[PDB]
């Protein structure tokens, strides 16, 4: 038996609505009504929900908590800044089943517009290859949402030697920014002549590359 | 207001140990069982300990060897917990909650889920040796050109402690400069970096070179640019 | 030679029993959807209830059982279980922070956690049962 699972993956602007959802199985949804947490950035987790749909002794009943059969789930309206937040529907424990608490799920109160992001790649110059220490990068800015998401490959053969994947910055703008930086032998450059990456994002995916005969 | 309040958190050395500690306000938490769970960087949360340290064997997990258990008091409306003979590992945050939400059984082993939390605090094995970073540098490609924006940075790897300055051009640039918060990483180590925008025709025509310092050193570090 | 390990068992059995007994009312007392007490205004442990009615003969008054209730220093001629869980000596230890009685109140509702804490102290019973029993799987 292994029945949960965590896809909604929402964002919305300010006061509006949406519904948020997760599969289950009747020896377990049966025994429970509802309780879920959320945790603004920067803070420890919190409480959302109980009594099958009521609201903490601080805020309204904005929230609708349901169930079905086979799945779990709920609903929003009004939706506010403190509602910015990673969500987890989870039951305090990891025990036999794939999800008992899970990845939870980032969503968004879209302040501003999905702006898509702004790409440029950064092979440098021979005459940084002559030190040994130069290295092979991408850039992103420009962007929300912030889950931007991105997988180097030598060539073909997905990376995991000379990786480092930075923090992303806000930007002076306010909208987001991100970049890898993949540190290597010239012989990594001689043999895997170009890489290429994936870069992920919301309706956005593209795989792209780089070579050092680019910028020499 | 009702919330629970922490006590205890910082600092730590391998080999010792040190307490962390939980009390109740704004409710009468009288007799509530308490469970301890832990959070790192970049992940929601795991168990520590289920209703009284029972489920909180002095060896971790089911097993796993590690040193930790715990004490209860909610006369005192408050709860402690014990950490020692440490890993690098144990260098996280932690958290407790109480039970409450349950009725007519309904679940048949335990409860019905678990239904308030406190508010945690860092705990980090504080015997590290200081460590200056290594540092690299941007020069835009061609690719950059349409819209003629010179955005370029630098990459700060495996250093110890914190805190950094950038700056640039002899430390004569300042302004339109990006600042990022360090974060740990797998080497045990911190990792920032920094982006600064001027216009593409005054690349590798001016003195421009990133300039750094790390503070726990006071050390100054430096590399150029060229077109 | 060797027994006191046996004697240790017929004591772990004993103090099992006595938690069997009681987990039994317990069982019952949340089937009926009933309260359960634990204090002066329940039942006395050291009653032959716990097996029969009388003295069934001097096997009750000779049993690790009796023995046990009346050595206990918690004992008085008269053992609630209150006195008991907070009671000793005995091979689990002390449990404390005890009530008097446990409602059936609806919502948060307690009874079923009371069951869960002695529960808690016989989990240890178990782990001691499963090494001493092993060792002695040993002998």
């Amino acid at each position: 038996q292994s029945v949960l699972t965590q896809p909604p993956s929402a964002s919305g602007a300010p006061g509006q609505r949406v519904t948020i959802s997760c599969s289950g199985s009747n020896s377990n949804i049966g025994t429970y009504f509802v309780y879920w947490y959320q945790q603004l950035p920067g803070t420890a987790p919190k409480v959302l929900i109980y009594r099958n749909d009521q609201r903490p002794s601080g805020v309204p009943d904005r929230i609708s908590g349901s169930k079905s059969g086979t799945s779990a789930s709920l609903a929003i309206s009004g939706l506010r800044s403190e509602d910015e937040a990673d969500y987890y529907c989870a039951s305090w424990d990891a025990s036999l089943r794939g999800y008992v608490f899970g990845p939870g799920t980032k969503v968004t109160v879209l302040g501003q517009p999905k702006a898509a992001p702004s790409v440029t790649l950064f092979p440098p110059s021979s005459e940084e290859l002559q030190a040994n220490k130069a290295t092979l990068v991408c850039l992103i800015s420009d962007f929300y949402p912030g889950a931007v998401t991105v997988a180097w490959k030598a060539d073909s053969s997905p990376v995991k030697a000379g990786v480092e994947t930075t923090t992303p910055s806000k930007q002076s703008n306010n909208k987001y920014a991100a970049s890898s930086y993949l540190s290597l032998t010239p012989e990594q450059w001689k043999s895997h002549r170009s890489y290429s990456c994936q870069v992920t994002h919301e309706g956005s995916t593209v795989e792209k590359t780089v070579a050092p005969t680019e910028c020499s | 207001e009702v919330q629970l309040l922490e006590s205890g958190g910082g600092l730590v050395q391998p080999g010792g140990s040190l307490r962390l500690s939980c009390a109740a306000s704004g409710f009468s938490f009288s007799s509530y069982a308490m469970s301890w769970v832990r959070q790192a960087p970049g992940k929601g949360l795991e168990w520590v300990s289920a209703i009284s340290g029972s489920g909180g064997i002095t060896y971790y997990g089911d097993s796993a060897k590690g040193r930790f258990t715990i004490s209860r008091d909610n006369s005192k409306n408050t709860l402690y917990l014990e950490m020692s003979s440490l890993r690098a590992d144990d260098t996280a945050v932690y958290y407790c909650a109480q039970e409450r939400y349950c009725d007519s059984g309904s679940c048949y082993e335990r409860d019905p889920v678990f239904e308030y939390w406190g508010q945690g605090t860092r705990v980090t094995v504080s015997s590290a040796s200081t460590k200056g970073p290594s540092v690299f540098p941007l020069a835009p490609s061609s690719k950059s050109t349409s819209g003629g924006t010179a955005a370029l940075g630098c990459l700060v790897k495996d250093y110890f402690p914190e805190p950094v300055t950038v700056s640039w051009n002899s430390g004569a640039l300042t302004s339109g400069v990006h600042t990022f918060p360090a974060v740990l990483q797998s080497s045990g180590l911190y990792s920032l970096s920094s982006v600064v925008t001027v216009p593409s025709s005054s690349l590798g025509t001016q003195t421009y070179i990133c300039n750094v310092n790390h503070k726990p050193s006071n050390t100054k570090v430096d590399k150029r640019v060229e077109p | 030679k060797r027994k006191a390990l046996l004697d240790e068992l017929k004591a772990l059995t004993a103090e099992l029993k006595v938690y069997s007994v009681i987990q039994s009312q317990i069982n019952a007392a949340l089937s009926a959807k009933q309260g359960i007490r634990i204090d002066a205004g329940g039942i006395d442990l050291v009653d032959p209830t716990l097996y029969g009615y009388a003295v069934g003969d001097p096997r009750w008054k000779d049993s690790p059982e009796y023995a046990l209730l009346s050595n206990l220093d918690t004992f008085s001629g008269k053992l609630s279980i209150k006195d008991f869980l907070s009671g000793s000596p005995k091979q689990s230890g002390e449990l404390k922070g005890l009530k008097d009685e446990y409602p059936f109140e609806k919502d948060n509702n307690p009874v079923g956690n009371f069951a869960t804490t002695v529960s808690d102290r016989s989990r240890p019973l178990n782990d001691k049962v499963n090494e001493k029993t092993t060792l002695l799987n040993d002998t």
